[PDB]
RNA sequence: UUGCCGUUGCUAUGGC
RNA sequence: CAAAUUAGUGACAAUAAAUAACGAUACAG
């Protein structure tokens, strides 16, 4: 067991990072490690992308402890860069979070990428 | 102003340290020194 | 925020209400003088002098059993002098309220498995004695068997689809008869592609094949989509 | 997932219609059919004529539920889980049990009627 | 369309109360026409269940069922079995309609922001503007849903009342 | 008919709040308190049989 | 037009005469050229510069000619997006391409404009907005022999236009992220390629209809593939494309991949997995922050986060046998495809270009039998998009010329 | 051979 | 209670849309 323990694969990453995208367009992702603290102790999120590779990783290991506390979905993607990339700013992140809508227009792939990771977890 | 958001910095550098030393097992200083050597990068910018 | 309430006590014994012009679910604190998580705390002098004593606010959204008690459970089992087994202690967020309900000639047995929240439990039931922090995995009650004896209630605030059966586990291990069972049900943590009504009934027909007699269930609804709690007692021999 | 009662599979099988398949039929939908373990203490308690109803009631394709009380009342033992949880349709043909069935609300009841089930407190059939 | 079995029933119109609400629907036949042959798609999926495995009708018009149906929308690409087409619904299908659409993707506040909008021809899918509300659309064109070039909300010159009150108070 | 149906929903939805109780959306800013009493005499839980 | 041109083992490749002529322009971006049937080529630079150069001195560095810079001072005065009609760039151009037959150069970028400048003097003619807020053009084809433009705008669009008539004639609409790649060749067919949906599209542009390519390598079955006797997997992002011919194009994307794929066959046809190398992991003295090597190295976890360089360049010389691939290992590395064109294999390489890669293209002399080429690649040291990019590993923003031979 | 700055060549490199 | 034909008159409520959308302020309990 690392730090960064329950990190995703090629395809459960591929499909996290398209529906990263897909919510970033739909202005429900907020991203950053500390924008995506404040969105989960608010508790507005469906479910933070944490990125297991950035300088230090305890910058980020900070946020699986909230998401143990408030039972919300982490899984760790193997890439800052492709992270950053998928969020569609043009810096690399590392952590990012999904936020809860009813008005969304992707709340099945949501939903399933949640089921996804969440028996990973 | 300069004063002001020299807060702001030093705040997010501080609670980025204060992550990797709660965090980590048992920890270095490396990284407070890299903060420390980004923090006066950025008030000597000023 | 430095306003005045007075204190009042519950139907259920061992919790209090503070009322205002809006009224709090309120604790007495086993730990005077700190706040756990960051709730706001009530501080009464009560009558060498008076000594101040203090109360912790219950936050029915950050705890399924403030949920359930301010949304009315006719009976939960956690009472001012008893034993409980608290599986899923997740951080010290209800621990302390359940640990200080409970109070000193009580014991509060907290399991939890993964061990930065363990660090914060221990931690925690360093100022609060009556914790026996226990860092072990629920669904396997024989790694520490060695450390709890015969519990009189058991609280279930985990989240995974085994859940019925970790909680039968655990009681037939520790839970003395006619002992209480107290469950917080989330639907969609169990499964999604069914509706809450039928995995309620469900996890509520597992508690009935592991013979724990449903007594009654809350859905505690205002603070927590798709929730519930179910409140049992372990009758062990004729649930008829 | 769809409760039933004695006098439903009895009608079931005065009118030639398989349970599972005239659900289906019935609801255009996957159905799970349940026998109480008072339905069938009352198929069992209906004595030697009633064979046929009893080993068809005696079905893999049927689950069946485990009631914990006193009695082989299935009337009540019916409305008492379908009021707790409202999760339920209720397939039945007692007057009286459907009476108390649709006095309750939110709860479909279905019913033998004509030669196939009918539906009714379901409000998407189609 | 056709109307349902017993049309008056408690149930059926506080469904129909949720459904037109939820989705800002006209009348009742929004409900009955969707319905309608979402019950011809069921029935017809229940026919294949009720043949066997192997059996060439189930087969190739199961696949097709559910690739047209995974194309229209109303199923996801995963659940490619035909017991999810028995567990299709109706607002599963009016959720596919560019009204429930346009709102859901934040280009109108409301949906009867989204109806209007559709009925004044500011939202144009791919290459046309469509200009009904109930339109259906499908997973490619899901995407293109955007305001018109020929409209003030997209980029182009507004329209009379704005053009009038800039007039009148360059006046 | 469309804007009848958006007020007859509304004031469906605004009933429904009385019968039940309805989850809003979670805790918005500081826990304030319950703002409207709590009774601890009543309990609203559906006992078994 | 089928592979007229088959001369890859041909010419010579390891002794190419290497020029890394540096330039003062933060982040170039984009080359373009152009040859009649003096020759000059263009760059543009994230500092709003258009540069124009000329190239036909064959034996040695290219020569700037004039500069062309917008900035600030050409934010229009009205924040309306049809008013966008001024005359410069005011952010981040991203893409240059020159006429067929030179009378101009069109360029655009992140400010939604296609500015078209004259050749003779870098003087803009013309400027047509794309009309709306999200319309940044990522990449401009000319069709070859012609004056009509291919843009493609990340409106899941792609726009299309005659330069010498100033008028636009068709949008086509149907990716679904954006459309970060196009190409054409003499043929009013175009392929275009948008980034996530890992599809590649070509357009027959008159009937407006459309053929698509997915990807579709899963893991799974290639690690069993592997596990019948391994760091190999799924696919990000197709990127890159260039039309070798009518008949047959190749993509790059953001796993490494190369792909060769046919105009008949919806998957492609050719893969090559790592075409530029597995980056290089992050240093123990740079991930954890604990004190020792065995917890630093813990912090690791094996060869799960090594991440493959992505192809960001990718250029096919058009109907021809060879073709050139480019990111940020150093190396570009040259191609060239099997005269039965359903496989290529890796020639040589070109170890002059320490940067990211932005723009491969090449630049023709000689005759039938007896070629050389001047292979211009823009190097910088940051991502043609977006900045993403760590490492500077000795790069600079620069041209890096080869002239290959024989 | 450039925005500066260093080695420079009497042309190539490397730090921002 | 459809006596006009010498592309047009001569509907059998069959067919998809509209009859409004979004804000601000005030005053009540
Ligand atoms: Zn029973």
């Amino acid at each position: 067991n690392p730090k960064a323990f329950p990190l995703a694969d090629a395809a459960l990453t591929q499909q996290i990072l398209d529906v990263v995208q897909q919510a970033a367009n739909l202005r429900q992702l907020k991203k950053g490690a500390n924008e995506a603290t404040k969105t989960l102790n608010r508790g507005i999120s469906e479910f933070i992308i944490m990125a297991a590779d950035c300088e230090p990783i305890e910058i980020l290991l900070h946020l699986p402890l909230l998401c143990e506390d408030k039972n919300v979905p982490y899984v760790f993607v193997p890439s800052r860069v492709a992270l950053g990339r998928a969020c569609g700013v043009s810096r690399p992140v590392i952590a990012a979070s999904i936020t809860t809508n009813d008005a969304s227009a992707i709340k099945t792939q949501i939903y399933a990428v949640k089921d996804k990771i969440e028996t990973l977890l | 102003k300069n004063k002001g958001r020299i807060s702001r910095y030093l705040a997010n550098k501080c609670s980025m340290a204060s992550r990797i030393d709660n965090y980590s097992e048992e920890p270095s200083n490396v990284f407070g020194s890299v903060l420390k050597k980004q923090v006066e990068q950025r008030l000597e910018f000023y | 925020g430095g306003a005045k309430v007075v204190i009042e006590p519950h139907r259920h014994a061992g919790v209090y209400i503070a009322r205002g012009k809006e009224d709090l679910l309120v604790t007495k604190n086993m730990a005077p003088g700190e706040s756990v998580y960051g709730e706001k705390r009530i501080s009464v002098e009560e009558p060498v002098p008076p000594t101040k004593v203090e109360y912790r606010v219950w936050n029915p959204f950050r705890s399924k059993l403030a949920a359930g008690i301010m949304g009315g459970l006719d009976e939960l089992f956690i009472a001012p002098g008893k034993k409980v087994l608290y599986l899923g202690a997740a951080s010290g967020t209800s621990v302390s309220h359940v640990s200080d309900v409970v109070g000193p000639e009580g014991v509060v047995y907290a399991v939890e498995f993964s061990h930065r929240p363990g660090r914060e439990l221990i931690s925690m039931a360093k100022k609060r004695p009556n914790i026996i922090p226990i860092i072990e995995d629920a669904r396997h009650p024989q790694k520490y068997r060695m450390l709890i004896g015969m519990v009189d209630c058991v609280f279930a605030d985990v989240a995974q689809p085994d859940q019925a059966r970790i909680i039968a586990l655990n009681s037939h291990m520790f839970l003395k008869d006619q002992g209480g069972v107290v469950i917080s049900i989330k639907a969609n943590c169990i499964d999604s592609t069914v509706d809450a009504e039928t995995v309620f009934a469900r996890e509520v027909q597992k508690l009935r094949e592991e013979r724990i007699k449903p007594l009654e269930q809350l859905t505690l609804e205002p603070y927590e989509r798709d929730h519930c709690i179910v409140v049992g007692r372990y009758m062990r021999s004729g649930l008829k | 997932q769809v409760l039933i009662d004695t006098n439903f599979i009895n009608f079931s099988i005065q009118k030639k219609v398989d349970i599972v398949r005239g659900m289906m039929d019935c609801l255009l939908a996957k159905c799970n059919p349940l026998i109480t373990d008072c339905v069938m203490a009352e198929l069992e308690k209906l004595g030697p004529k009633y064979r046929i109803a009893l080993k068809l009631a005696r079905d893999p394709r049927i689950k069946r539920l485990s009631c914990s009380h006193k009695g082989t009342y299935a009337d009540d033992c019916l409305v008492h889980r379908v009021l707790q949880h409202k999760c339920y349709i209720v397939a039945t043909n007692d007057a009286g049990l459907k009476q108390r069935i649709r006095k309750i609300p939110g709860i479909p009841l279905m019913s033998v009627g004509g030669h196939a089930y009918v539906i009714e407190k379901l409000p998407d059939v189609f | 369309y056709s109307t349902p079995k017993r049309p008056y029933e408690s149930s059926r119109l506080d469904a129909e109360l949720k459904l037109a609400g939820e989705f800002g629907l006209k009348n009742k036949k929004e409900i009955y026409r969707i319905s309608f042959q979402l019950s011809k798609i069921r029935r017809a999926a229940r026919d294949l269940l009720t043949r066997d495995e192997k059996d060439p009708k189930r087969l190739f018009e199961g696949n097709a069922l559910i690739r047209r149906l995974v194309r229209v929308g109303v199923l996801s690409e995963d659940k490619k079995k035909l017991d999810y087409v028995l567990a299709l619904k109706v607002e599963d299908f009016l959720e596919r309609r560019l009204q429930t659409q346009v709102y859901k993707l934040g280009l109108a506040k409301s949906v009867h922001h989204a109806r209007v909008l559709i009925t004044q021809r500011h939202i144009a899918v791919g290459k046309q503007i469509v200009n009904i509300p109930s339109f259906m659309v499908r997973l490619d064109s899901e995407k293109h849903i955007d305001f018109a070039p020929t409209s003030p909300f997209g980029g182009a010159r507004p329209g009379r009342v704005a053009r009038r009150n800039a007039a009148r108070k360059a006046e | 008919s469309r804007v009848k149906k958006r007020k007859k929903y509304q004031k469906a939805q605004k009933k429904l709040k009385s019968v039940r109780a309805v989850y809003s959306g979670g805790q918005s800013g500081v826990y304030e308190g319950e703002k409207t009493g709590i009774k601890k005499g009543l309990t609203r839980s559906v006992k078994f049989k | 037009g089928r592979v007229f041109r088959y001369f890859g083992d041909k010419l010579l490749i390891s002794e190419a005469k290497q020029s890394f002529t540096r330039v003062g322009e933060n982040n170039l971006t984009c080359i373009s050229c152009f040859q009649p049937v003096r020759l000059f080529a263009y760059t543009v630079s994230k500092d709003l510069q258009l540069t124009k150069y000329d190239i036909t001195d064959f034996s040695k560095r290219p020569k700037k000619l004039k500069y062309a810079k917008g900035g600030a001072k050409y934010i229009p005065t009205s924040k309306h997006e049809y008013e966008n009609t001024t005359e410069g760039h005011y952010d981040e151009i991203l893409t240059v391409a020159a006429s067929p037959d030179g009378k101009y150069v069109v360029t655009g970028g992140r400010d939604r404009k296609l500015i078209v400048w004259s050749t003779e003097s870098l003087s803009p003619v013309k400027v047509i907005p794309t009309k709306d807020r999200r319309g940044e053009v990522l990449s401009l084809a000319f069709r070859k022999n012609s004056d009509q433009l291919y843009a493609s705008c990340a409106d899941f669009k792609i726009r299309t236009y005659s330069i010498n008539q100033f008028s636009q004639l068709e949008i086509l609409y149907g990716h679904h992220d954006i459309v970060e790649d196009i190409s054409a060749l003499a043929m009013e067919r175009c392929v275009t390629v948008g980034a996530r949906d890992r599809t590649a599209m070509l357009w027959k542009i008159p009937d407006e209809t459309r053929l698509t390519f997915r990807g579709g390598d899963e893991p799974q079955k290639l690690l069993r593939r592997w596990m019948k006797e391994p760091l190999f997997f799924c696919e990000g992002s197709i990127d890159v494309v260039s039309m070798v011919d009518d008949f047959h194009f190749i993509t790059g994307s953001d796993n490494g991949n190369i792909c060769l794929w046919s105009l008949a066959k919806k998957k492609p046809i050719f893969t090559e997995r790592i075409a530029h190398g597995i980056l290089p992991e992050p240093s123990f003295n740079d991930i954890s922050g604990e004190t020792d090597e065995e917890l630093r190295k813990r912090q690791l976890q094996g060869k799960k986060l090594l991440q493959p360089f992505w192809i960001t360049s990718l250029y096919a010389i058009p109907y021809s046998n060879v073709f050139i691939s480019g990111s940020w290992s150093g190396s570009l590395k040259v191609w060239k495809i099997s005269d039965n064109l359903r496989s290529f294999e890796l020639l040589g390489e070109l170890s002059g270009a320490k940067g990211v890669v932005t723009k491969i293209q090449v630049v023709e002399s000689g005759k039938h039998g007896k070629e050389k080429f001047r292979i211009l690649a823009s190097i910088a040291k940051e991502h043609r998009l977006g900045r993403w990019i760590a490492n500077v590993s000795g790069a600079r923003n620069g041209i890096y010329s080869a002239v290959i031979d024989q």
